[PDB]
DNA sequence: AAAAAAAAAAGGCGCGTATATAAAAGCTATGGAACGTT
DNA sequence: GATCCTCTCGAACGTTCCATAGCTTTTATATACGCGCCTTTTTTTTTT
RNA sequence: GAGGA
């Protein structure tokens, strides 16, 4: 609007073009990486997503959740095929949640 | 306080309302002076009252160098016919004060940078510069030129009282900032 | 009279302090892993550091035998690294 | 408005522990404030798991004229069930 | 004497409010220690 | 018996690992596989010490 | 490593040099300041534990 | 200005000269400058720092310079010249702290390294021997 | 031996520093112009 | 593409030339305190 | 960086 010194549009417009283009892909090969002020490139939204650790393969086929608990592992000769001996602070800390019913309520309540 | 800032100087222009003739003047006139290669204004002076008349081509003829306003005032009526007794038509007119420069003492030490750190909004000290404190008043419109030694210069001011108003709403912050 | 000593300064410093051997502008171009932080966790650890090696990067992860003498053929941070690390 | 819940009780008026005092879980080490320009807490609570003794505890100005400060914390570890040999 | 901190170097003594952090006075250094507390710590044999 | 051979930056100490290059001013030949055109090179990456 | 102040030491109580040394640990300072204790050993199946 | 607003606020001591010696600014129109910038900045809301600058500048080692630290400070409750522009005081100090002792660092070289006045520091060490009194702490 | 000369500087104000007014007369730079110039 | 987990870090150009305001011109004055630099002061020096 | 396995 304000005056078009032709040839400077383009100036312009390749700009934006080029800034939306490494928006949504900052990978665009034989090409700038946009930088953002530190040297690192700028993370667009397609390598949000780029496999492994992207949103998919690393926050929805597979992520991080609660209720679980990691240590090292040591053998028993006293323990059933099929137990395990969760060691007793970890027990102190997952939970199960019951439900209150007739048949446990007064154990329940003695739990808490 | 009650330290009166005594006026240094006092400046007034008056302008003699004609045009004379520059080389005329040196040539005729006594106590007159004027060089055209460094600046073109008559050096006049007249030995009492003692100021300066800065008479420039235009008829602008400042009076700076007495201490009250009416000694700039009578040197300037003196100065016109001084002029006018050279052969010229010249006339005293537009007589006005032009600036009271004063100084006065208070025979204590000021803490400046206590001044300028609490008073930063009106003071300025320059130790490596200017050994005084620069203290502009608002109201009245006076620059307290606040020394270590207790100078506080007064200028730039045309009334008699506003040097003196100005200081008189100064002296307790400058004891606020003394040592002894 | 105004000469930038920040410059060369402050350029060897971070450059030292991040091994991105290159410029500091130079953020992933400039080549890294150089000046790592001295492993001391135990004396001989540290020895062993300070006498480490690294290749960038034909089958170089071998143990050739020109290392012979040259290079300890046993010790290597066996993993992603196994053969790329060398000590003398 | 930002009490970090843990045990300020240990520190002194500078927001240090003197060297000696048994400490644990996450009781507070450095006590660090910050102006809101009340002031919120920015303090260093040691990590929640382990415990020990404050051994000595340095002041001083960082490079460029900032006091900072470093404290070392001293623990036993008595060989355990499940460690490594 | 009742201590408040410790020039690293000197090894002397001293004492401070918030005011220096610095300047183990006759030796000027910039490192001080924090004193070691009094509290009687207790300790297990074990 | 500390034996040095490392900076300190930032009160941090830091060692700096002897990198391994290829050696400049050194003639070499390599075949090429069959998919090329070239069936040798000989390369020399001369360089100023 | 009492002096130093820096993060993570871990120092061995009782160190004690090795009964079966190599020459060279003499010049790796190794049996001055050395990294691990002589346990009495006993190879065996004791209680599957 | 604004960089001796960030070292006097960040308590660095800092010469006009040395900041002239930065930067052609005539230094009269400085002055304003930073009058005006100072006024300016009140609006949108201590001198003993600059002695171990020039200990340094000189070589001088520590008890030198705490001598000097406790000249100064009695410096301001010795009004008797004390300071009119201190940084000749804390100059004439320091000349007062090498002369009790035997170090050849004489006059000359002082003044040299400091841009100082020859003269100035011996006119305030006229009173200088006369305030003797009160400067011995060992 | 004795006269006379040759020459450093000491100390004092140079003015000069800043500080602050107040005055328009050689010079500067800013501010304005749009028409000569391809 | 190239496993697995912790966890650390940071018409445009010239061209001419009017039109804005300044600046800088000396000169009054308080202070300190800077070189500046005169002169005589004061020596050192040379010759008789 | 670390890195155990
Ligand atoms: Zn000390």
């Amino acid at each position: 609007h304000n005056g078009a010194p032709h040839h400077a549009i383009e100036e312009a417009e390749s700009l934006l073009q080029f800034h939306v283009a490494t928006y949504m892909d900052n990978d665009i090969a034989g090409q700038p990486q946009a930088l953002q002020k530190s040297g690192r490139p700028v993370k667009s939204i397609r390598a949000r997503l780029k496999g492994k650790e992207g949103r998919i393969r690393g926050n929805l086929m597979g992520k991080r959740v609660d209720f679980s608990a990691r240590t090292v592992i040591s053998g028993d000769p006293n323990l059933e095929l099929d137990q395990v001996g969760v060691p007793k602070s970890i027990a102190k800390t997952l939970t199960y949640p019951e439900v209150v019913t007739p048949y446990n309520i007064d154990r329940l309540t003695q739990l808490v | 306080s009650g330290i009166v800032p005594t006026l240094q100087n006092i400046v007034a222009t008056v302008t003699l309302g004609c045009r004379l003739d520059l080389k005329t003047v040196a040539l005729h006139a006594r106590n007159a002076e004027y060089n055209p290669k460094r600046f073109a204004a008559v050096i006049m002076r007249i030995r009492e009252p003692k100021t300066t008349a800065l008479i420039f081509a235009s008829g602008k003829m400042v009076v700076t160098g007495a201490k009250s306003e009416d000694d700039s005032k009578l040197a300037s009526r003196k100065y016109a016919r001084i002029i006018q007794k050279i052969g010229f038509a010249a006339k005293f007119t537009d007589f006005k004060i032009q600036n009271i420069v004063g100084s006065c003492d208070v025979k204590f030490p000021i803490r400046l940078e206590g001044l300028a750190f609490s008073h930063g909004t009106f003071s300025s000290y320059e130790p490596e510069l200017f050994p005084g404190l620069i203290y502009r008043m608002v109201k009245p419109k006076i620059v307290l030129l606040i020394f270590v030694s207790g100078k506080i210069v007064l200028t730039g001011a045309k009334q008699r009282e506003e040097i003196y108003q100005a200081f008189e709403a100064i002296y307790p912050v400058l004891s606020e900032f003394r040592k002894m | 009279l105004a000469i930038n000593a920040k410059t060369i300064t402050s350029g060897l410093k971070y450059a030292l302090a991040t091994g991105n051997w290159g410029e500091q502008k130079k953020a992933m171009s400039s080549r890294a892993g150089v000046s790592q932080v001295l492993n001391r966790y135990t004396y001989s650890s540290t020895l062993s550091h300070l006498r480490r090696t690294n290749t960038p990067i034909a089958k170089p992860r071998q143990l050739h035998n020109t290392h012979w003498g040259l290079v300890c053929p046993a010790e290597t941070p066996e993993g992603q690294a196994c053969g790329l690390v060398k000590n003398l | 408005l930002r009490m970090k819940h843990g045990t300020y009780d240990k520190l002194d008026d500078d927001g240090l522990i003197a060297p000696g005092v048994r400490v644990s879980g996450e009781d507070v080490i450095i006590g660090k404030t910050t102006p809101i320009s009340s002031k919120r807490d920015a303090s260093t609570p040691l990590r929640s798991t382990e415990n020990g003794i404050v051994d000595q505890v340095l002041v001083t100005t960082n490079q460029d004229g900032l006091k900072f400060v470093k404290v070392r914390v001293r623990t036993t570890k008595i060989p355990q069930i499940g460690d490594k040999f | 004497a009742t201590l408040k901190y410790i020039c690293a170097e000197c090894s002397s003594k001293l004492s401070l409010s918030r005011t220096d952090a610095v300047r183990c006075k006759d030796c000027g250094h910039r490192i001080l220690l924090k004193a070691r507390t009094k509290r009687l710590v207790q300790f297990e044999a074990r | 018996f500390d034996m040095g051979g490392y900076f300190i930056i930032n009160g941090s100490e830091k060692v700096l690992i002897a990198q391994e290059r290829s050696a400049g001013n050194i003639v070499q030949v390599f075949k090429k596989a069959a998919p090329s055109p070239i069936s040798h090179v000989a390369e020399i990456r001369s360089a100023l010490e | 490593y009492n002096v130093r102040m820096d993060t993570m030491a871990n120092i061995l109580y009782y160190p004690q040099k090795p009964l079966g040394t190599t020459r060279a640990m003499e010049y790796l300072k190794f049996r001055e300041l050395p990294a691990g204790q002589n346990a009495i050993v006993a190879i065996a199946c004791y209680s599957g534990y | 200005a604004s960089i001796l607003i960030g070292c006097r606020r960040a308590e660095v001591a800092r010469t006009f000269k040395e900041i002239q010696s930065l930067i052609h600014v005539k230094t009269k129109e400085f002055g304003k400058t930073l009058n005006i910038m100072k006024n300016i900045l009140r609006g949108k809301s201590q001198n003993l720092t600059y002695i171990p600058r020039f200990c340094s500048h000189l070589g001088l080692p520590m008890q030198v310079t705490t001598s000097a630290e406790y000249t100064a400070k009695k410096c301001k409750e010795i009004k008797e010249i004390a300071g009119k522009s201190p940084i000749t005081i804390a100059v004439v100090s320091i000349y007062l702290n090498i002369l009790l002792f035997q170090i050849p660092i004489t006059a000359a070289k002082v003044g040299q390294t400091l841009q100082v006045t020859e003269g100035t520091i011996k006119s305030g060490y006229k009173i200088l021997y006369e305030h003797r009194d009160k400067l011995v702490d060992p």
